[PDB]
DNA sequence: CCTGCATCCGAGAGTTAGGGAACCCAACCATATG
DNA sequence: CATATGGTTGGGTATAATGGGATTGTCTCGGATGCAGG
């Protein structure tokens, strides 16, 4: 039950349902206590098995319990853990990640097979406790609040950042991702370059294994942290070592469109 | 150690009276002038925990250092407010309730 | 600039108003204007005259009014009120036993008022209501889809206003009624009817064994009023029989006017398929205290006919157009208006019964709360109530002309068959087989026709020219899909000399299907081709030369063009831009003949013959609901002479009284060092050297100072903690000065709050945005108009403005469908050139030609070419206009010009002509034999020029096809798409980082992602996606200081979805325990759950 | 994917599952030219 | 490609063992500051920035460089972890 | 069965 | 390499093959007039024909191609494997064939006209069915697809 | 036997990975009967629990690999000696 | 004043929930939580 | 008694993005202030 | 620690009244089950 910043409050439909239960329950105890006819004590018991019914799974017996004004059934605990929607398939087989970000594509003709064209002002930010740790190490801050309060406004970013930041990457790799990641080529390993503009540039030749085009296709980048992550993207999804199908043994990153064309 | 196996098993009305920390007997949740939680509601914090980091309801105990010291004066423990997420409470029933799970 | 058109078919009548489907509706529903003795028995006075009079003391409605707005347009956009007008109803009180009477003007409320173009404004912002089409109400007639050989008829009413009946013959060979989802004998409600066994057997006799099946002695044998009794105990089981609970139960379900309506539509339908004369609206009347049976009869006669095999009778398509109808803004508000006032009147009942009838007033008995509140309801939270879409006008004006399956009452994204969303044969000339969007909504929202009309039955019209005797005539009549079906319709394109067919083979439709007749048979022809497609088809050349598919991609991208600075007519156009941009109401033209007085930047002053002088204010530099800038620019000197509908002021996306898109670009179709690879376009910095593609787009930011429990918060410049570099730009009132140019991180209101002695919660520009200051709004406490939300003090908004040039990565389109995001800005040395020295704007890649099959952009690119090299513009309706000899003609008159030219100042052939000469006819493009002249000329005439490279000199190795394309910039710009995070906000429950780049979020790593993760065998990579990055908060915690001390991120630890997860299913009783190799309990709490 | 004896520890019930999928979802019966018994057949097997 | 990959996969029965080796490997030299190379003076990773060639700080193109060299050795229960911390650390203090 | 007013009014 | 609407060659021999087509339908007219065919005979025999010529018609335009324009830049970028398949030519060069109504069932009249020539109305709006019908299929099965997918990793992800 | 694969991933031994895919409310009241226990075998068991899969880099064939140098292992050696 | 739902859907498809907007006020963020930890060292 | 045969009910239906209605009267603990 | 104020809560009203209000355009598939025949 929580206050949103204009002042108002939000809540969740258990604690409706939790309302109802317990008012049910005190009013059965104390009809229980009066000695009420059997017919009236018969209904609550009734309406107390319905309302736990509810709690624990609504919208099954019956028409499903709404706040009133509303069609909207209330969410139970069963509409909570199953679904689509819901916490096994919403939470926990797939999460929102940090250190991520998106953006269009742009062809990358003069890259290399294994280099991706990464925005400037979108490294900084996917680097930035890499950058801090960095700026700290040279002399650009004196400590790490410092630096994170230049970084902050842009007007008070300067020249040697950007060479610092060029050097925090320096061999490291990014994960791209287009989706739909139909197999496992949709993620793929790559070492930034950095450039200018907000446009991600993509090498030709994984256009086909993303199933990617230039009509604006939007991509997501990753950045794997500690040691591990970074050999196994390095050794194990880099664009380059991931020449051929693992559905058919056939190569997969090969001459299309205009290179077919030329020769 | 390292998890290895996880169980799931029914719970019965013992097990489910272990796992609460009170009973909650009012449907009150805060209260309309104060936003502070209602006692033997669905948000009191005698059952729940505090709402802030080692500091009771009515301020008696405002510090650290304190780790498992229940109030005299409001009844809440004093330990990190993250308990709140949790520790469990329950309602009891006046009449038994059959699960739905094992009916329908 | 000469204007050329082409096209041999003449429209005998114009295009209608482009936006009367809202304006007529809205019209027709309110009738403000009629005075109220002779108002109609349509709109809300049906709604009023229905619930009343309030029977019980008597209720009885008189009239009623409408009042002025209290605030203007403007006013209502600027405080984010609703523009509306306040409705009175004139009521009387009659004691039936005194005779007194107790008359009283009451106020209901306000209603919302559209606008001069067809839009709402609610709350502050630009709404659409958007027309729904559904299953017209009547009686109609399937075939059984399990049994062959039998019928089921079904009886609709309007949606909300009656069961749904159906009537079958059973096996056993009597029929039956399913009315309530209860099946029951026909014949014993027939019974009730007042039916007797030598009715029945007069007029059901002839058609066999049917009528014996129906027959049933012990029915007809009790009274009809047991016969009622007897229907009330299978219609309701349990409820006592009580005669009076069951005559007012029956008579509620299908007598009643008040409960069971058919409308107009179902009534005519009705009639028209049984060949009756329905009296009033409802299946049954009860007269002198009985039931008198109405369109029971006839559909039971119907029913056996039909199964009989009779000639005349025939099942429904229910997919037919003549089936289907639409329900407008006007229906729909009318019928909003109708459950707030059924509500209302259930409020005066209860106050009639609970107060005093000697004391009693209308003032005193009319509740006027739910009226209010259902009209809100409708008006803000219906699905077909929408944000308008007002990225151009033309987005404005294809937004009022949807139509939408979906909405309450209608079908649901997911449980919307192939039947509903395929093009029907009768949705030519009412609904636009191309335009529909591409995703999960293919087919259940779409548009109507150019030429079409909503009936005021709400069928779709269609208009034919009559033709007799072989001779078109200049009659015009409307034609519904049932009524088109009758005849025999001839094609527009067919030959004509005057007004006689002069071709003794015509084609033509017979229902639906093509067929060859001759001019005598022919009794219907088409007005035009435009008829058969929507606004935006019609606005793509050549579309006789393009794939259904790309139409539709150009067709839909036409909507998403933004207002350029600099923006241009297209250089071949189809001749229905004027008409769009004079319909869309963006533009300003003269009311009357006159002169011009005064010209301003904001304000145009007129003279007009009447003497009188009359001021326009201009909308400069407005907001738009899509954040792009519209605004008004004269067009007109002091002193001019202005005749009726001149135009005075152009509007945004308008080049003199022109739909104006985009820009007019020279393009070569050629590839380019990959850098046009897969769909990417390549541009020369000429462009954007003299902003060509600069559009103007301006951001509002909100923020408000409220009261605290803690102390009210303040609007203010005093600020701790920051040097004064950081307050240079806040004037006195703690607000960014207008001009002031603000990047991410600078302040632009500042504000304090008390901590609980005060913090920053000053509004600041969030990272990628920007610009230049332009305008300030204060709103307070008390101010007139002003209504704030409780406890908040006041607001400040800021609007800011961008001047946006084209960058690598935005998105560019032509109508055509060819669609492409820009990949390279190359200087003007290095683009190719033609031999005079002019380089090309725009490289497209010939690749994306062949698999769409959008030839219509060649054609274009051709007439293009022919355009720019003779100065002038053409005018090519679809499928009548420019064909390939015109062109022809064309391109030779533009190459003597191009060539004559050069060959004026002393210049021969090139040297490199002449190898690109020799090449080309080893290709077999040109004719050996001729001179060099000859062969570049039938090079011309194919399109294709010699091409230099800029970089090197040297010719392109073949011709190339070069020539003018209109191509518009999309509101896709990469600007507001790129994203990035580190660490931010995280949710409250699941504590995972939060979604959307508004909210600072991050991206979904899903289910699939996994996937690929697993199947690389990057087990550490998953793990710290799982855990480290998303809901570890201690692992989050570490992991986050040891990279800025520099170290290694240390193990993750159990996600906090998973405790979540546990706490979740204990809920339900359910025990989860975590074990260890040896069966022992692992606490995964930590201690912090356990007693 | 790299023409040599797999690994062990490789995930190949993933990259079956991804390897039969991936097609269906485009070239089954991607866009249809309407000009002069596919994954229902796969799923019923 | 990375430099030398393929006679690193061709030295291990299995890639993931590879990928095992390189990541404990550059764990190992970024915990003692890259002082227990097996890189000669002359093979030691360069990185170019503006005030010259320097080290490259990224442990994980060290350990495929040592690797690539044949100089290191791996294996399942080659030696106890204590002992194996143990000594490294005593040999270079940290 | 189900519909408990029904059920309450019938009792 | 470039694209104008004369690289969209119109092979000759099909106003020869358009020409016989509406002679020998006329025969089955004449097989219609004198009882020896039914419905679907007629119907049958109708659409055998046209899907014949189509055939003969997309034959006739890669022969053209082959032989008069080796480097015709359609012909190219098909045979190289760029960009392109023979219906897609055929569509653009020769004809675009027979049209399904809603119903599923084919029209009795084909489009005769390629999108170089261009559709007349009549021929886009009956073309406009299919279109439709395509976009439909395509949004309605990828999710069959998708659970097909999801269905099969839950199944083999031990 | 015979069955599809909707039928064979339902009837898996690990209710966790059962009770994500499907059906989730019958899974989990018949192992809530049973007291089904899961050994965390496959991949999605350990992708809830925030574990290391037990494939690839996760595998016990691999993950067990020390590295080391001469140096400290003819060290190690001499005093194993 | 009422409280509204957490459960408000948002948008027609039925994806988007209120409280999904909705960020956490009330634990320490990663860069929080490290500035104690350097200010306590 | 067995069996087969319609019949009923319940559970599924791809990814990412962005999006937002009575009123009154009197006793009694709680909290505030000195 | 000691009150004094508002806020909070429990109790009361007397012509006679006596069973409620919505329901609607998917499609297939698999197991449980009541009904018919032999
Ligand atoms: N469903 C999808 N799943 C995954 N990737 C997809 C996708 N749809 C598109 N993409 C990707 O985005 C690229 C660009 O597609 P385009 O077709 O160029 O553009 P668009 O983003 O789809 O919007 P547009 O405004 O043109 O669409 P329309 O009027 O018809 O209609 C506007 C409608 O488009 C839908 N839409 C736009 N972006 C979407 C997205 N990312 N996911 C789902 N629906 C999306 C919205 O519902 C909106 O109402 C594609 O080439 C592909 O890479
Ligand atoms: N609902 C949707 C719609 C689209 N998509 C995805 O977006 C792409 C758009 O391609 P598209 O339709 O532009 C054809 P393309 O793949 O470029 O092929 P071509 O070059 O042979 O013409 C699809 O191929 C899918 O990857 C999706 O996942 N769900
Ligand atoms: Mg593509
Ligand atoms: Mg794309
Ligand atoms: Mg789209
Ligand atoms: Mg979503
Ligand atoms: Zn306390």
């Amino acid at each position: 039950m929580v206050q949103v910043d204009g002042g108002r409050f939000a809540t969740s439909d258990l604690n409706d349902l939790y309302r109802r239960l317990i008012n049910r329950n005190n009013r059965l105890k104390k009809l229980l206590a009066q000695g009420a006819p059997e017919i009236i004590i018969r209904n609550e018991k009734r309406m107390l098995q319905e309302a736990v019914d509810a709690l624990l799974d609504n919208g099954r017996r019956g028409a499903p319990v709404t706040n009133p004004g509303s069609d909207r059934p209330l969410r139970s605990l069963t509409d909570i853990l199953s679904g689509k929607q819901g916490r096994f398939r919403q939470n926990l087989l797939g999460k929102r990640v940090d250190y991520s970000g998106r953006s269009v594509i742009v062809v990358g003709p003069q890259l290399k097979l294994h280099q991706c064209g990464l925005p400037k002002r979108m490294a900084l930010e996917l680097f930035k406790p890499f950058l801090l740790k960095k700026m700290e190490e040279k002399g650009i801050a004196p400590n790490v609040k410092a630096a994170r309060r230049m970084l902050e406004r842009q007007r008070d970013i300067k020249d040697e950042v950007w060479d610092a930041l060029e050097e925090v990457i320096h061999g490291k790799v990014v994960l791209l991702n287009r989706a739909p990641t139909l197999h496992r080529l949709g993620i793929q390993a790559f070492q930034p370059v950095l450039v200018e503009g907000q446009s991600i540039q993509l090498h030709p030749l994984v256009c086909e294994a993303f199933n990617a085009d230039f009509d604006g296709d939007q991509m997501a980048v990753h950045v794997p942290l500690s040691s591990f992550a970074q050999a196994e993207a390095r050794i194990q999804m880099l664009s380059a070592h991931n020449l051929l199908s693992p559905a058919s043994g056939e190569p997969l990153a090969k001459p299309s469109r205009d290179i077919i064309l030329g020769l | 150690k390292e998890v290895r196996k996880v169980r799931i098993a029914l719970a019965s009305p013992e097990k489910i009276r272990s796992w609460s920390y009170g009973e909650v007997e009012k449907p009150e949740t805060i209260n309309y002038r104060t936003l502070k939680p209602e006692r033997d509601g669905l948000f009191d914090e005698r059952i729940f925990g505090p709402i802030k980091d080692y500091e009771c309801a009515c301020g008696k105990y405002k510090r650290q250092r304190f780790e498992g010291k229940v109030c005299e004066r409001c009844g809440v423990e004093v330990t990190k407010s993250i308990v709140r997420r949790y520790r469990m409470g329950h309602i009891e029933l006046a009449t038994p309730a059959a699960h739905i799970w094992f009916v329908k | 600039m000469e204007i050329k058109r082409f096209g041999r078919i003449r429209e005998v009548i114009p295009l209608p108003p482009l936006t009367e489907i809202q304006v007529e509706s809205y019209r027709r529903a309110l009738q403000a204007d009629v005075p109220p003795e002779k108002r109609e028995n349509v709109g809300i006075q049906a709604a009023f005259r229905e619930t009343f009079p309030i029977e019980e003391l008597v209720l009885d409605f008189l009239e009623y009014r409408l009042g002025e707005p209290p605030f203007p347009q403007d006013e209502c956009r600027e405080k984010d009120l609703t523009y509306q007008a306040p409705l009175y109803a004139r009521l009387q009180l009659i004691h039936k036993d005194t005779g007194l009477i107790k008359e009283d003007e009451v106020f209901l409320g306000h209603i919302p008022l559209m606008t001069e173009d067809g839009s709402f404004i609610i709350n502050g912002a630009d709404r659409v209501i958007v027309s729904q089409i559904h299953r017209s109400p009547g009686v109609y007639f399937t075939p059984d889809p399990a049994r062959p050989g039998r019928y089921i008829a079904s009886i609709i009413p309007l949606p909300k206003r009656g069961p749904w009946i159906d009537l079958e013959v059973e096996p056993n060979g009597v029929v039956s009624m399913k009315v309530n989802k209860r099946k029951f004998p026909l014949v014993l409600l027939l019974r009730v009817l007042g039916y007797d066994q030598e009715t029945l057997a007069r007029e059901l006799g002839a058609y066999g064994e049917l009528v014996q099946g129906l027959m049933d002695e012990s029915v007809f044998a009790m009274r009809p009023e047991e016969a009622l009794i007897r229907l009330f105990t299978l219609l309701r089981p349990g409820d006592p029989p009580k005669r009076d609970k069951a005559v007012a139960y029956v008579y509620g379900l299908i007598a009643d006017p008040r409960r069971y309506d058919l409308g107009e539509a179902g009534r005519y339908k009705a009639e028209e398929k049984l060949g009756i004369r329905l009296s009033g609206r409802t299946l049954a009347r009860f007269e002198d205290g009985e039931f008198k049976d109405e369109v029971f009869l006839p559909t039971l006669r119907y029913l056996f006919a039909l199964t009989a095999g009779v000639p005349g009778h025939e099942v429904d398509d229910i997919d037919h157009l003549g089936n289907r109808r639409i329900r407008t803004v006007g229906e729909l508000m009318t019928d909003q208006f109708r459950v707030g006032l059924a509500r209302l009147a259930r409020g005066v009942r209860e106050r009639m019964l609970m107060g005093s009838e000697d004391s009693l007033t209308p003032a005193k008995l009319v509740n006027s709360r739910p009226l209010e509140a259902a009209i809100r309801e409708f008006f803000s939270r219906s699905q077909l109530s929408q944000f308008k879409d007002e990225t151009n006008p033309l987005s404005s004006l294809r937004h009022k002309r949807r139509i939408s399956a979906l909405g309450p009452g209608g079908l649901t994204r997911e449980r919307a068959g192939f039947d509903v969303r395929d093009v029907h044969r009768t949705h030519y000339g009412r609904i636009c087989p191309v335009e529909t969007p591409e995703g999960a909504n293919i087919g259940l929202i779409t548009s109507l026709a150019a030429y079409a009309r909503v009936d005021e039955l709400g069928f779709i019209r269609t208009p034919y020219r009559r033709v007799v005797g072989g001779v078109v005539t200049d009659e015009v009549v409307y034609m519904t899909a049932t009524e088109e079906d009758r005849y025999t319709i001839a094609q527009a394109n067919t030959p004509l000399e005057g007004n006689r067919i002069a071709a003794e083979r015509v084609v033509a439709r017979r229902k639906g299907e093509p067929v060859i007749v001759s001019p005598e048979e022919v009794e219907f022809m088409d007005v035009s081709p435009k008829q058969v497609f929507s606004v935006n088809t019609n606005l793509i050349p050549f579309l006789e030369h393009d794939d259904a598919n790309r139409a539709l991609m150009g067709s839909n991208m036409q909507t998403q063009a933004v207002p350029l600075i600099r923006a241009q007519a297209p250089v071949v156009m189809t001749g229905l831009e004027e008409r769009v941009v004079r319909d869309s109401l963006a533009a300003l033209y003269a009311e009357e003949d006159g002169e011009v007085a005064k010209v301003d930047g904001n304000r145009i002053v007129v003279r007009y013959e009447d003497g009188r002088l009359v001021e326009y204010p201009l909308r400069r530099f407005y907001r738009s609901n899509q954040g792009t800038a519209l605004d008004q620019r004269p067009r007109v000197v002091v002193g001019q002479r202005v005749r009726k509908g001149d135009l005075l002021a152009d509007g945004p996306a308008s080049e003199n009284g022109f739909l104006a898109l985009g820009q007019n670009v020279l393009v070569a179709i050629m590839p380019f060092d990959g850098y046009n690879f897969e769909d990417a376009i390549v541009i020369s910095e000429e462009l954007l050297k003299r902003d060509f593609y600069t559009s103007i787009h301006i951001e509002r930011y909100e923020i408000e100072a409220r009261d605290t429990k803690l102390g009210p918060e303040r609007i203010t410049r005093d600020i701790p903690h920051l040097s004064e570099a950081a307050l240079r730009d806040l004037d006195e009132e703690g607000v960014v000065r207008i001009g002031a140019e603000v990047k991410p991180g600078d302040i632009l209101v500042g504000r304090t709050s008390f901590k609980g002695d005060v913090k920053d919660t000053s509004l600041r520009v969030p990272p990628g945005e920007g610009g230049i200051v332009v305008r300030t709004v204060r709103l307070r406490r008390g101010d007139p108009g002003v209504e704030l939300k409780p406890g908040v003090r006041e607001v400040v908004r800021v609007y800011v403005a961008q001047k946006r040039k084209l960058q690598v990565g935005d998105k560019l389109a032509n109508r055509h469908g060819n669609k492409g995001v820009v990949a390279k800005i190359l200087p003007v040395e290095d683009m190719p050139h033609l031999p005079d020295g002019t380089p090309v704007d725009v490289i497209l890649n010939p690749l994306g030609v062949p698999s769409r099959m959008n030839l219509g952009q060649i054609l274009e690119t051709h007439l293009g070419l022919a355009g720019y090299f003779l100065g002038q513009r053409y005018i090519s309706p679809i499928f009548d206009g420019a064909k390939e000899p015109e062109i022809k003609e064309l391109l030779a008159q533009a190459f003597e010009v191009y060539f004559g030219k050069r060959k004026g100042e002393g210049f021969g052939v090139d040297k490199r002509e002449v190898e690109v000469l020799r090449r080309a006819e080893k290709l077999g493009l040109v004719t050996p034999g001729k001179t060099p002249e000859e062969q570049l000329k039938e090079l011309f005439l194919q399109g294709k020029v010699v091409l230099y490279d800029g970089r090197t000199g040297e010719p392109i190795e073949g011709p190339i096809v070069v020539g003018q394309m209109f191509i518009m910039k999309l509101y896709h710009m990469v600007e507001d798409k790129m994203h990035a995070r580190s660490t931010g906000p995280y949710s409250l429950i699941t504590q995972q980082p939060l979604g959307g780049k508004a909210q600072f979020g991050g991206q979904r790593f899903g289910e699939m992602e996994v996937w690929a993760l697993e199947a690389y065998g990057a087990a550490h990579t998953l793990q710290e996606m799982l855990t480290l990055k998303s809901d570890d908060i201690e692992g989050r915690n570490a992991a986050y200081e040891a990279i800025i001390k520099g170290e290694d991120v240390p193990e993750p630890s159990v996600p906090e979805s998973f405790r979540v997860l546990v706490k979740e299913l204990q809920a339900l009783a359910l025990d989860v325990q975590t074990l260890d190799e040896k069966d022992n309990p692992v606490d995964i709490f930590e201690g912090l759950a356990s007693k | 994917s790299m023409a040599r004896p797999v690994s062990i520890g490789e995930a190949v019930g993933i990259v079956a599952a991804q390897s039969i999928g991936e097609p269906g979802t485009q070239l089954t019966m991607r866009t249809f030219h309407t000009g002069g018994q596919g994954l229902p057949r796969v799923i019923e097997l | 490609a990375e430099p030398g990959i393929d006679k690193l996969f061709g030295m291990v029965d299995s890639k993931y063992r590879l990928t095992v080796v390189v990541a404990k490997r550059a764990q190992q030299l970024l915990r003692h500051g890259f002082k227990n190379t097996v890189l000669e003076p002359e093979e030691r990773p360069k990185m170019q920035t503006l005030e010259g060639l320097f080290d490259d700080p990224n442990a994980v193109t060290w350990a495929m460089k040592e690797l690539l060299t044949g100089r290191l050795v791996f294996g399942e229960n080659l030696v106890p972890e204590d002992r194996l911390q143990k000594e490294m650390e005593r040999l270079y203090p940290v | 069965t189900s519909d408990p007013v029904r059920q309450y009014l019938h009792e | 390499i470039t694209i104008g609407i004369d690289d969209a060659v119109i092979p000759e021999e099909k106003k020869q093959y358009l020409e016989e087509a509406d002679r020998k339908l006329l025969q089955i007219e004449q097989a219609y007039e004198m009882g020896f065919l039914t419905d679907r005979e007629r119907y049958d025999q109708i659409l055998q024909l046209w899907t014949e010529t189509t055939e003969k018609v997309t034959q006739a335009v890669f022969k053209n191609f082959e032989e008069n324009y080796p480097f015709n830049p359609l012909y190219v970028m098909a045979q190289s494997g760029a960009r392109g398949n023979p219906q897609q030519i055929r569509q653009l060069c020769g004809l675009r064939g027979l049209m399904q109504k809603p119903s599923g069932e084919t029209f009795e009249v084909p489009v005769r006209s390629s999108f170089r020539e261009g559709l007349t109305v009549l021929e886009y709006f009956i073309s406009s069915h299919g279109a439709r019908k395509g976009g439909a299929d395509t949004a309605l099965r990828t999710a069959d697809s998708g659970y097909l997918t999801r269905k099969l990793v839950d199944v083999t992800h031990e | 036997l015979l069955m599809g694969v909707t039928k064979s991933a339902l009837s898996t031994k690990s209710w966790l990975s059962a009770a994500s895919f499907q059906n989730t409310t019958h899974v989990l009241t018949e192992a809530a009967i049973a007291g089904k226990k899961d050994e965390l075998i496959g991949l999605k068991e350990n992708v809830i629990l925030g574990r290391l899969i037990p494939a690839g880099t996760g595998s016990d064939f691999v993950r067990f690999t020390q590295v080391v140098d001469q140096k400290t292992l003819k060290a190690i050696e001499e005093a194993r000696k | 004043q009422e409280p509204v739902s957490l459960e408000t859907p948002i948008g027609d498809e039925k994806d988007s929930f209120y409280g999904d907007f909705i960020p956490d006020e009330h634990l320490p963020s990663p860069v929080d939580a490290a500035t104690q930890s350097l200010l306590s060292e």
